[PDB]
């Protein structure tokens, strides 16, 4: 699909998306493993299985939650501040949106 | 039901091909029990008018210290299963004897036993048998039957008690 | 080198544990290499610290494993003569770090680094056996239910057997290794120490002898029906 096309040109250096084994020839389409790269501190990337292209819906997908960030303490208030932060977005979009608000809350929480 | 077929009972021991006929449509699975199956199930239908009404002291009088596994209960369910609708259909009364005659060879069978291993269908059996004949007329005499039974069969037969 | 100045610079300053991360990416290019880096680290605070609980330094070695291909670590925790300082509370210690990783997975390498991981698992069961061989000794607990627990984790069924499987047929030196181990473990098994003892290993024993034949053995049966093949291709 298209769109995502549009929306993985317009992702920063910063990240960087890729595929899993694809239960995504083009209907789901996608659920990707975005790696934050950045300055700050590494985490673990997630799955963000999205919709089709046309985004009548959002990504999150939330699928490495069990093992991830129960194991490490940081990790762990990670994910608790970015679930309520994810939970106030009107109509997330796949890519830029919800990879935004994931990097806005890995680097929140970290204080 | 006593001729071995208990003790020396084989690696024959598959009971639902073997107890029903028209398994000799080939010359193989011709076993003898299968034949008198086959013959008590044409009699019992021919004569479906009024000599039905000796089964039931036949098997609450007869049928009872003669039945120690499994197998034994399973011929005798293939052999009074059918005609519980030509009961049904105007002798209402041995229904209920006929009943609680299988609740008593069950609670016999398992009180006598290792492993209930071909009970599956005989849960379902019994399920339909009181779903589409009795309803709720032999409650309470099977209510104080069932408990006695083991946990296995309790948890199976637990959605009797409604 | 310059890690191991880095490393004590970072013990120089106590830090919050994820400023480290920033400032290890930040000390180190980044992009460089990751298999000429962190993989010789977790020795030195812990094994040298030795009789001590050592903090902190597990905490940022468990931020490595975070985001760290687990053969390496793995490679590592084998390589080291751990059981050979056996001071009882190291190893003990570092059990339930290695617990971390046979419970959640074994990540892929994406690469012809398969073999890797699968003689990191092998060298990593080596090390669980010698740890179990080492700990029975009770002479006078908590060491040797533990090492079997982590022992019985590892050999979690469907996961690592084929893994195991795989390294068999890697080669067989080092499964004729671990079967000269097995005995001798099973030499120390029959030691009446525990009801909970000595009943498990005969199920890590047994695992480990099904390792080698089969996963996949058609053992089903009760298939109790007439086979018309037979007696239609003899006809």
């Amino acid at each position: 699909p298209n769109v995502l096309q549009g929306e993985v040109a317009r992702l920063d250096p910063k990240f960087l998306v890729n595929l899993d084994p694809s239960h995504c020839s083009n209907n789901g389409t996608v659920h990707l493993i975005c790696k934050l790269d950045d300055k700050d501190l590494p985490s673990v990337p997630p799955l963000e299985l999205s919709v089709p292209a046309d985004y009548p819906a959002q990504s999150p997908m939330w699928i490495d939650r069990q093992w991830q960030y129960d194991a490490n303490p940081f990790l762990q208030s990670v994910h608790r501040c970015m679930t309520s932060r994810l939970l106030q977005l009107p109509d997330k979009h796949s890519v830029t949106a919800l990879l935004n608000t994931w990097a806005q809350s890995i680097h929140q929480a970290c204080l | 039901s006593s001729s071995s077929l208990t003790s020396e009972t084989e690696w024959v021991g598959y009971p639902f091909r073997l107890f029903d006929f028209t398994a000799c449509h080939q010359s193989y699975s011709e076993m003898s029990c299968s034949y008198t199956l086959a013959l008590a199930h044409a009699v019992w239908h021919h004569s479906s008018i009024g000599q039905l009404s000796l089964i039931p002291k036949f098997l609450t009088e007869a049928l009872l210290p003669v039945v120690k596994t499994e197998f034994q209960l399973l011929y005798v369910y293939h052999l009074v299963g059918p005609f519980l609708q030509r009961f049904q259909q105007e002798r209402t009364r041995c229904m209920i004897e006929i009943g609680v005659a299988f609740y008593d060879m069950l609670l016999n069978v398992d009180q006598c036993s290792t492993h209930l291993n071909y009970m599956d269908p005989i849960c379902d059996f019994l399920y339909h048998m009181k779903y589409m004949f009795t309803g709720d007329s032999v409650k309470e005499q099977v209510e104080k039957i069932i408990c006695n039974l083991k946990p296995a069969l309790k948890l199976r037969l637990r959605f009797i008690t409604h | 080198v310059n890690l191991k100045q880095a490393i004590l610079q970072a013990w120089k300053e106590r830090w919050s544990d994820y400023q480290w991360a920033i400032n290890m990416k930040k000390f180190f290019p980044k992009g460089a290499t990751w298999d000429i880096l962190n993989l010789a680290e977790a020795l030195l605070e812990q094994a040298m610290i030795g009789p001590s609980p050592n903090p902190l330094i597990l905490s940022y070695l468990k931020y490595a494993i975070s985001s760290q291909m687990v053969s390496c670590s793995s490679v590592l925790t084998a390589i080291s003569k751990f059981d050979d300082f056996s001071r009882d509370l190291c190893v003990q210690a570092l059990l339930d770090i290695m617990d971390m990783f046979c419970d959640r997975l074994s990540c892929h390498g994406k690469a012809e680094e398969c073999i890797g991981l699968c003689r990191a698992l092998l060298s990593a069961l080596h090390w669980l056996l010698r740890c179990t061989a080492a700990s029975a000794e009770r002479l006078q607990e908590k060491q040797l239910a533990l090492c079997l627990q982590c022992l019985e984790k590892t050999l979690s069924s469907t996961k690592n057997r084929a893994l195991l499987h795989i390294a068999k047929l890697e080669e067989a030196s080092s499964w004729t290794a671990i079967e000269h181990s097995l005995l001798k473990l099973g030499e120390i098994l029959a030691n009446l120490s525990n009801p909970q003892l000595r009943s498990q290993a005969e199920r890590c024993g047994t695992l480990i002898r099904s390792i080698p034949s089969m996963l996949s053995v058609h053992s089903e049966q009760l298939h109790k029906t007439g086979f018309p093949t037979i007696h239609a291709l003899i006809l």
